[PDB]
């Protein structure tokens, strides 16, 4: 078409990217599910901080999308020990992100892969949510869900007990994971299976009992731990302040209607304190 | 250099839809379904599916082509 | 949302007229490529409406009879995807029959009703060298359609604002006591609705609240009170004018639909058959 190829940008199990002219171009069923629903929710989608699906083309049952070209994510930034996350970066990355979230919630759509390389930052500085190959509509009572979403290091604990139905509350405990990886420059509850995801989470956190979870045991895939008593917040993170923990444990609480949504977590007073979070111009880049 | 919260202005051509944390107050939950045990514990309400409802009948019916 | 959606900003015309004029262009042009490529086989713009028309019922009984049981917004995704591709297409070029089951199945895969190909084609009352051949025209016009659909796949139906409206009856309207009642005639006017040109002319809330107040009329309930008094509209007078006036346009476009004839229908197929067999 119109795109010349520059670079190879990367290849996973979905498709490949290559940077053309800038934009970034993702290469008997018939056209990938996937790539259909990236179109169909990018195109009636339009936020500073949500990718933006400029062009679609394909030949025969191939397609291929045309995206805005970003420079890095935040997996690169998290990884890269020659930047130092200042709080007012961490802000900054937690607006845009949140921001995002809340233009996409209101919406009716959960991302459902939120991940450090799944935000992207352009050249600009500016967050945008990419890769909504498993993002889906919410709200819809009829609809059908499938509780193995999100990648296993980020995902809730509704979802790892075989949670069905969920609204925003598996974006906000990701974006909280991201928020934990940012402070601690290393993955929050890295584990290795689905139990020992929600071993880390009870050990990390503490056990949810009927209080703080009312009708937990209820779903499906749930197996009780043992009492975890759980490390305080302000030992994880001791370099947070009270405000910054507060927003950690609304977005880390076991119950996903108490926790805070992206509506709130924006007027959370951590967003409002001082100091602002950075410009995007400077942003750190690796 | 302080951020302040602003809400998504966005206009919706169409009535008012009552705030999501309002419905059960104002009578609205009542006439939609009862989230189970199961649903409530993944963090999904009747009051999200009542909202989506309202808004979506409310979208765009002061809208003109 | 449909306030911010595709549908809304590029696929909701201003008048009949509009749509008209772009099946005659579409008319038009595809009788200007088949001349310029090297006569009473061309279709006129009306005949291809009622051959649309014919097809479209062909869609809807397709999809009724899915198993299994498709949803109610997969059926109106298709509908609407037909409506749009023949608006800018003629059915001379490409034939209706096979359209129309790609648009089911491209409809099947955006509302994410997961269905497998060899399940999608074994719906059709075809041998399964037939089916498997169906599958393959499936297969080839599916990014045809995407494309002239503009890759704007999401459509607003007028069902989840329909259920919205009575849940907003049942909340603040106590004088219509029991809105429910009013249900299964509105549903019938809405799929009347369908048949005609309105879902590319009007907005998803304005057909179900057309169909709420042409069912409350039936049932000689007149509850003009709930939009100028629940809807807010008493303060704005020329809004709820323009309301009342897209409402009775709308039950003018049901009141003056044709439903195609048997007899036409089988001479435009006869003469649609000939196009595709001579190109
Ligand atoms: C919207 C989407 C299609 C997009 C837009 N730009 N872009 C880039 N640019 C370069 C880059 C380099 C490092 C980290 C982030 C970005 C890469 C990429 N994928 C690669 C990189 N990480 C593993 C592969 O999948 N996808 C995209």
């Amino acid at each position: 078409k119109r795109y010349e190829k520059l670079d190879f940008l990367g290849e996973g199990q979905f498709a490949t990217v290559y940077k053309a002219r800038i934009v970034a171009i993702k290469k008997k069923d018939g056209i990938n599910r996937t790539a259909l629903r990236e179109i169909k929710l990018l195109q009636e989608l339009s936020h500073p901080n949500i990718i933006g699906l400029l062009d679609a083309f394909g030949h025969k049952s191939n397609i291929s999308l045309v995206f805005d070209f970003m420079e890095t994510d935040l997996e690169v930034i998290i990884k890269d020990n020659s930047l130092v996350l200042t709080p007012s970066h961490i802000k900054a990355y937690m607006l845009m992100t949140l921001q995002g979230l809340e233009y996409l919630h209101q919406h009716w759509i959960l991302h459902r892969d939120l991940k450090p390389n799944n935000l992207l930052l352009d050249e600009n500085g500016v967050l945008k949510l990419a890769d909504f190959g498993l993002a889906k509509s919410f709200g819809s009572p009829n609809r059908a869900y499938t509780h193995q979403v999100v990648t296993r290091w980020y995902r809730a604990p509704e979802l790892l007990f075989g949670a069905r139905m969920y609204g925003v509350g598996v974006d906000m405990w990701a974006v909280g994971c991201i928020l934990a990886e940012l402070l601690l420059r290393v993955p929050f509850l890295p584990g290795d299976s689905d139990l020992d995801q929600l071993t880390r989470i009870f050990e990390t956190l503490g056990t949810p009992t009927e209080e703080q979870w009312p009708d937990m045991c209820s779903l499906p895939d749930y197996v009780t731990f043992k009492s975890f008593p759980g490390i305080p917040l302000h030992h994880i993170f001791s370099a947070a302040g009270d405000d910054l923990l507060d927003l950690i444990q609304g977005l880390f609480l076991f119950n996903p209607c108490a926790r805070i949504t992206a509506t709130q977590a924006l007027k959370m007073k951590y967003f409002s304190n001082r100091p602002g979070p950075t410009p995007g111009c400077q942003l750190p880049r690796p | 250099a302080l951020y302040e919260y602003q809400p998504l202005q966005i206009e919706t051509y169409g009535p008012h839809v009552p705030e999501l944390e309002m419905l059960g107050r104002l009578g609205y939950l009542n006439h939609v379904r009862a989230a189970s045990p199961q649903d409530l514990a993944g963090g999904y309400t009747s009051s999200l599916a009542c909202h989506r409802a309202l808004q979506d009948a409310f979208s765009g019916l002061f809208w003109q082509p | 949302m449909y306030h911010n959606s595709s549908q809304k900003r590029h696929w909701t015309f201003s008048s009949e007229e509009q749509l008209a004029r772009l099946r005659a262009d579409a008319n038009r042009k595809f009788r200007c490529k088949a001349v310029a490529n090297g006569d009473p086989v061309f279709l006129e713009p009306h005949e291809e409406m009622t051959l649309c028309k014919y097809y479209e019922k062909r869609l809807l009984e397709f999809c009724s009879v899915f198993k299994p049981a498709m949803p109610r917004s997969v059926v109106g995704t298709a509908c609407m995807y037909f409506k749009r591709f023949y608006l800018n297409n003629s059915v001379m070029e490409y034939h209706p029959r096979i359209i129309m089951l790609t648009c089911a199945f491209l409809a099947c895969k955006v509302d994410e009703f997961n269905v497998s190909s060899p399940q999608f084609v074994g719906n059709l009352r075809e041998s399964p060298l037939g089916q498997e051949k169906a599958l393959e025209q499936i297969l080839e016009y599916e990014l045809l359609l995407i494309q002239q659909l503009n890759f704007h796949l999401i459509v607003h139906n007028p069902y989840r604002p329909f259920e919205g409206f009575l849940i907003d009856l049942k909340t603040r309207y106590p004088i219509l006591e029991n809105p429910e009642i009013l249900r299964k005639t509105a549903d019938d006017f809405l799929n009347r609705i369908a048949l005609t040109d309105a879902y590319l002319l009007y907005t998803p809330s304005q057909i179900a609240l057309t169909a709420i107040l042409s069912s409350a009329s039936r049932a000689g309930i007149t509850m003009e009170s709930y939009l100028s008094e629940s809807l807010m509209l008493k303060e704005n007078r020329t809004c709820l004018s323009q309301l009342l006036d897209i409402m009775k346009s709308m039950r003018n476009l049901v009141k003056k639909y044709e439903p195609p004839r048997s007899e036409e229908v089988a001479v435009l197929k006869q003469k649609l058959e000939r196009c595709h067999s001579a190109e």
